RNA sequence: ACGUACGACCAUACCCAGUGGAAAGCACGGCAUCCCGUCCGCUCUGCCCUAGUUAAGCCACUGAGGGCCCGGUUAGUAGUUGGGUCGGUGACGACCAGCGAAUCCCGGGUGUUGUACGU
RNA sequence: GUCCUAAGGGGGGCUCAUGGAGAACAGAAAUCUCCAGUAGAACAAAAGGGUAAAAGUCCCCUUGAUUUUGAUUUUCAGUGU
């Protein structure tokens, strides 16, 4: 990189101990129906400061070969994905796809139903503020099975869709809406995303009353195919790496609340 | 060769509707919406300012993800209830209007049952906090004397917190990197208006007319103009919601609906459409 | 005083920590009451050594500002 | 609709080139020249290629040119027209309504000889406009002219002929 | 209840010299007086942040404004052992200075408006001597 | 109304990721009626919002500030995977290996500053880049020439371009060696 | 419904041309002392909102030629994986499955929409 | 063999290659004007979707050539501020 613009590029794509926040890439395949366009459109709007939408079709089927997936990841530096298509055996479809290190992580598919599908536009109420990050509650007992399944896989998926930037402090005026998924276990069971901003009322105590107003998108999912990671790149994915702002704890020292480093004698 | 052939048409990728109409710096816009210093999910405020031949526009907007919201808006067209008539785009219109808008964005917080998390979780030791936004120009030439810097300046002056240097107010040095206050309190007040009027008079007699004629029907001398606008801005800060009606007529909405529909022009139906089209293809056979 | 800065001499008078004329020292200025243009407390400052303390028995500075 | 106030024709500008092709003191006193013809600080144009059969090269000034508006460019291209003894081809107008030509000698245009400077010729161009030209140059709104507001080589051949009694050949 | 000030409102120059004394308007906050080493005192508005007058007359530095408790008088008292009272919605000196004080006049109090007797208000000033 | 939401299992919290886990089953009704099904599912949304806004206003501290009222989060404890492998350290250079086996200890920050104090001149020069002292002379007035490197000099060469070739040669070595380095580095 | 200011989708919105536009609003417009900027008050900036004018911008409608966007069809078909399961020594030929196109063709369309202030 | 108040950073203004039509010398190729121009230029990389009121290009400001602090990370320290 002779360039310092091309060299600063560079040191952002670099692995870091604290890594930068995930962005979303958001794309279509050759055939796919407006229903899918829409559910695509509110998913980008829900998470539009860290994604990237491509607008062209797309041959590629991630199940069969996904060298194209990666290929963009590696260009675009996306490690989410959401890559819309239909058919008839499958009429509408997301595919959720998370990379580590520019190759496929995982992959998950989420069948939409279009009866029960509503738009963010469909409800007349404000909506979420750019770049605001929602609150998040996963309910239902199908997120605690004791064995790896779709349930708990899009459980991973979507916290990490919805996660926002990290941040130590948050205003207390940032808790307006919260993004809601249920999903309880058995035929196929459905999953179900609702978003709702929220009101606060007074009750006579210190704690307020909460009420809750649709917000939107309402989305039916039924789970299908999924891509579980190989055992040895999950761990490496799993891997935790230590910020140098956590110390490491040395037996019989410790530090006063001075500053002063303190030993122990016995 | 052409060049404008079916690959260009297939090929072109069309801009942004709005950078098309050329009102929208969307590189500014996303600086000034999706960056922030702090990460505490709280929401951000810009203070709009436009302006057009005849008025001044100052909004106060929130970005949410379907479209922004209004919070707040004052027009330069509603000083003539507080008296000013003429000169509504100038400079001292500018700071009048600014003013306007932060005390109707005050009245409205009530800064002059459903209840906010912050009263909810205020703690002992807690002061109340000034209402921020950041300054939104658009296209405009940030230069100094510019009229969007003193509808800030009437902003900030009427209580909202708006981040800001002084180097582009009217009456600054470069040199000397010092600010001329009189030379500011001059064009708050409108007297660089009330000095033309006075240089006009006695120089061009034949263009001063023309120029002021309005202001000479309605009988306002240059030396009372800061008067006017020093009981303006009185006015503005006691009743920041007074209620001002145009000469314009005056119908209600669906009377506004029907008048427009009157003169509305429908979209042919697909019968018209073939019919005008076999009525073509029988003209060339004939 | 804080630190020796800078021995104008050798970069292991440095080390040494030798106080001769010239020498930039670190002191703390606490008692002068200096606050930043942000509402900080400066207590660390430079000042250089004016005289000669092999000669004098004392350490004489001025602070750089 | 043709007689419309805001459809009449006028000057946009006046635009006088000297292409001397030689930086120096040549380019120099054609740029005192056209200083002291129209009354404002000339420009010095540089060179987008290296010819060698020209013999320029790069980014060197081989031109100097001035923008005039206002009466000042209606009584420069009086003074122009009195040397051409208001006589101009079909060929010089334009398809988008502009027109032009080009002097041998400035001394004719009522300039006084001086040795030091000498003889240089010029090319005149002018543009002609509608009101309401502002909607293609202003930053804001920025849009094209409709195709009915835009100046033909008949509208001005026209336009010359009733201004200033001059004859197309 | 008033609230904790937390940020500028305005900086205002025009003083040549160190400022030495400052009082509001017992009416409003919408005017301040300012006493320098400048030999004037300044009338402020605060709503603009702009300078409103600038009262010169003394040939000593301006130790002490004071307003009088109706608002309707500005005093002044100088290094040049004098005091100066001023009307603030003109700008003008009232009267002539007064003349007396051996020494540099450091402080003044009007007497409380309740206590004016003989149609005029009274003022006291303290000195060096 | 109650400000407490009761269910037999209780929820769990990850405030870093603002995220409440409802381990309690959604008894979705098994009707056909959109108004009832969303009904139970906004009171779903509704008790998990509530109790979630009572954790962050009980069970972290507040902090009044001019910028708000700011909760302290803890940091997030949901495991998930990371984007990009953790940073590894980069494979030893020859020079780094040489160094560690001889004991050759980094130069302090001090000590490489590009800048020296000329005694002739009396001026703080740098000692490479534009001006530095490693061109001195390239475009000094005289320059005294040996007759003998005159002579063996080639044809057109001029003395004014020694140190730009001496210059050159190093960079040119520098290079070389780093270009090795990397070569190792990319087959380990 | 129409207009304006910020917008959201970002061609159904783009490229070319014609016709019409009440009210208000936009706009063209007028003037260069002051602030400010140019070779040129063209642009930018300041002052007027009077006067002219819907000619253009803008809006609506229409029109070709492209382009673009939906839905069906292609078609569960080519193709690709599976002795998969039956024969065939085997390769392979059917059958069974799992994934799964595109061309052609047909039909429709040429902008919807949020907040605020107004007509 | 020649030249430079260095590169870099921030802000602001502007739009390119090319084609068509015009302008004394000027003629395929000098400069100037208008129209059209999805980038077909330039700069980076090696897109299967890099960048157009910019990441291009010119002005203004900085050019201070490798800041300070750290009980923290890793390595080292017979010269452990």
């Amino acid at each position: 990189p002779r360039n310092a613009r091309s060299k600063r590029a560079l040191e952002k794509r670099a692995p870091k101990i604290v890594e930068n926040p995930k962005t979303c890439l958001f794309l279509r395949g050759t055939t796919c129906s407006q229903i899918t366009q829409d559910a695509m459109n509110d998913l980008y709007a829900m998470r539009q400061v860290h994604a990237k939408r491509f607008h062209k079709k797309n041959a590629i089927h991630p199940f069969e070969d996904a060298t194209s997936l990666c290929f963009f990841s590696e260009k675009n530096d996306c490690s989410l994905m959401v890559f819309g298509s239909s058919n008839k055996k499958r009429p509408h479809t997301l595919t959720f796809v998370r990379m580590f290190d520019y190759k496929v992580l995982d992959m998950l598919e989420f069948y939409l139903d279009p009866d029960t599908y509503r738009s963010i536009s469909q409800f007349k109420t404000s909506k979420i503020p750019i770049g605001m990050r929602p609150m998040m509650v996963f309910a239902g007992t199908a997120f605690e099975s004791p064995v790896p399944n779709a349930f708990t896989m899009a459980k991973s998926m979507l916290i990490d869709f919805f996660r926002g930037e990290p941040s130590d402090k948050i205003d207390v005026e940032g808790l307006r809406f919260v993004v809601v998924v249920t999903a309880d276990e058995p035929q196929k069971p459905i999953l179900r995303l609702r978003v709702y901003g929220i009101r606060t009322k007074r009750s006579g105590t210190r704690l307020p009353r909460v009420e809750v107003e649709e917000h939107g998108p309402r989305m039916d999912f039924r789970l299908g195919r999924m891509r579980e990671p190989d055992p040895a790149m999950l761990k490496e994915a799993m891997k935790k790496a230590k910020t140098p702002q956590e110390e490491r704890t040395k037996k019989n020292i410790s530090m006063d609340l001075l500053g002063d480093k303190i030993g122990r004698i016995h | 060769k052409l060049v404008k052939n079916s690959a260009y048409y297939s090929r072109f990728q069309t801009k942004f509707k709005r950078r098309r109409q050329g009102k929208t710096d969307y590189y500014a816009r996303k600086r000034l919406i999706t960056q922030a210093k702090n990460k505490y999910n709280a929401p951000k405020y810009r203070l709009v300012v436009r302006f057009t031949n005849r008025d001044i526009i100052t909004q106060m907007v929130t970005s949410e993800i379907n479209g922004d919201k209004i919070f707040a808006a004052a027009y330069s067209h509603e000083l003539r209830a507080y008296g000013i008539n003429h000169g509504l785009t100038n400079w001292a219109a500018a700071y009048a209007t600014g003013l306007l808008l932060a005390r109707r964005v005050l009245a409205k917080l009530g800064l002059d049952g459903e209840y906010t998390l912050t009263e909810a979780a205020e703690t002992e030791d807690g002061e109340r906090r000034p209402f921020k936004a950041i300054l939104d120009v658009g296209l405009a030439r940030t230069s100094t004397g510019a009229r969007v810097f003193g509808v800030m300046k009437g902003a900030s002056d009427g209580g909202i917190f708006i981040p800001h240097s002084e180097n582009r107010f009217p009456g600054y040095d470069i040199e000397t990197e010092e600010l001329d206050t009189e030379v500011l309190k001059k064009y708050i007040y409108g007297g660089h208006v009330a000095e033309y009027m006075e240089t006009l008079a006695d120089d061009d007699e034949e263009r001063y007319k023309s120029q002021f004629v309005k202001y000479i029907e309605d009988d306002v001398e240059a030396d009372s103009l800061e008067e006017l606008y020093a009981e303006a801005h009185k006015q503005i800060r006691a009743d920041p919601f007074r209620k001002y009606v145009s000469d314009a007529p005056k119908k209600s909405k669906e009377e506004w609906k029907a008048e427009s529909l009157k003169y509305k022009k429908a979209k042919l139906s697909r019968e018209e459409r073939k019919a005008r089209v076999e009525a073509k293809i029988k003209q060339l056979l004939a | 005083i804080l630190s020796v800065k800078k021995n104008p001499s050798n970069p292991l008078y440095t080390q040494l920590g030798v106080l001769t004329k010239g020498t930039i020292i670190e002191v703390n200025v606490s008692d002068l009451g200096i606050v930043t243009a942000s509402g900080k407390i400066a207590w660390g400052r430079y000042a250089q050594i004016t005289n000669n303390p092999e000669n004098d028995g004392c350490v004489n500075a001025v602070l750089l500002v | 609709k043709a007689q419309n106030p805001m459809r009449e024709l006028r000057i946009q500008k006046l635009v006088l080139n000297i292409s001397v092709g030689e930086s120096g003191d040549r380019l120099t006193r054609a740029a005192k020249v056209l200083e002291q013809l129209s009354g404002q600080t000339p420009v010095y144009s540089k060179a987008r290629y290296t010819v060698r059969q020209f013999g320029i090269r790069r980014n060197e000034k081989i031109a100097v040119h001035v923008t005039v508006r206002g009466p000042k460019a209606e009584e420069i291209l009086e003074r122009g027209l009195k040397v051409k003894e208001y006589e101009l081809r079909r060929r010089n107008f334009s398809e988008t309504g502009n027109f032009g030509f080009g002097i041998s000698e400035h001394i004719d245009l009522g300039i006084k000889y001086d040795p030091s400077i000498g003889i240089y010729g010029m090319d005149f161009y002018c543009c002609m406009t509608r009101p309401g030209e502002r909607v293609a140059k202003r930053r804001r709104c920025k849009s094209r002219i409709g195709a009915s507001h835009r100046i033909t080589r008949e509208e001005t051949i026209r336009w010359f002929k009733q201004r200033f009694d001059g004859i197309v050949r | 209840k008033v609230h904790a000030v937390s940020r500028l409102a305005h900086r205002i120059p025009g003083h040549g010299q160190p400022i030495l004394s400052c009082q509001f308007s017992p009416v409003s906050s919408s005017r301040l007086a300012t006493g320098s080493g400048d030999n004037t005192a300044r009338i402020w508005d605060t709503d603009s942040g702009t300078p409103k007058f600038t009262l010169k007359g003394h040939t000593g530095w301006v130790l002490g404004v004071s307003w009088s408790p109706d608002g309707k008088y500005l005093a002044t008292c100088s290094m040049d052992t004098t005091v100066r009272v001023w009307d603030p919605e003109s700008g003008k000196q009232v009267n002539q200075e007064f003349r007396g004080h051996a020494k540099w006049v450091l402080a003044l109090a009007w007497q409380p408006y309740h206590l004016w007797r003989d149609g005029t208000a009274r003022l006291a000033s303290a000195s060096k001597d | 109304l109650p400000v407490t939401v009761e269910k037999p299992t209780p929820y769990t919290f990850d405030l870093g990721l603002l995220l409440a886990n409802d381990p309690n089953p959604v008894n979705v009704p098994k009707t056909t009626d959109t108004q009832v099904l969303e009904q139970h599912l906004a009171s779903v949304a509704r008790d998990g919002a509530q109790v979630l806004i009572n954790q962050l206003l009980t069970t972290t501290t507040i902090t009044a500030t001019k910028d708000g009222v700011l909760l302290t989060l803890p940091p997030p404890t949901t495991p998930l995977p990371r984007e990009k492998p953790v940073p590894q350290p980069k494979p030893e250079t020859k020079w780094q290996a040489f160094a560690r086996r001889r004991g050759i200890k980094p130069k302090t920050r001090e000590q490489r500053r590009n800048l020296q104090y000329n005694p002739t001149t009396g001026q703080w020069e740098r000692k490479w880049g534009y001006k530095g002292a490693n061109k001195r002379g390239e475009t000094d007035p005289i320059i005294e020439v040996s007759a003998a490197k005159e002579a063996m000099r080639p044809e057109g060469t001029s003395v004014r371009g020694d140190k730009r070739r001496e210059i050159r040669a190093r960079v040119k070595k520098n290079q070389k060696q780093m270009l090795r380095n990397q070569r190792i580095a990319a087959e380990k």
